[PDB]
């Protein structure tokens, strides 16, 4: 099985790792368009507590 | 491809869901 190399990769880190966050009644919405999405860090990774 | 605001006549001098730059 044989795909081109992943790169160009949405950046989560700037989200989920991002120092600055918004408040609930006004929160940042980043649009994420044209990319790989690699969800496996962010499944996987044992920082989240859900 | 924003959804853009153009002028009457659009010329060179010498909502947004994709973007590049080359
Ligand atoms: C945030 O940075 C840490 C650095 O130790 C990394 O382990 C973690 O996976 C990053 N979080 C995300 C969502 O990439
Ligand atoms: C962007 O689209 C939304 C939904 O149609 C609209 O409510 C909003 O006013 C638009 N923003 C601009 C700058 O046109």
């Amino acid at each position: 099985v044989r795909f081109p190399n992943i790169t160009n990769l949405c950046p989560f880190g700037e989200v989920f790792n991002a120092t600055r966050f918004a408040s609930v009644y006004a929160w940042n919405r980043k649009r994420i368009s044209n990319c790989v999405a690699d969800y496996s860090v962010l499944y996987n990774s044992a920082s989240f507590s859900t | 491809v924003c959804e853009f605001q153009f002028c009457n006549d659009p010329f060179l001098g010498v909502n947004c869901t994709f973007e590049y730059v080359s």
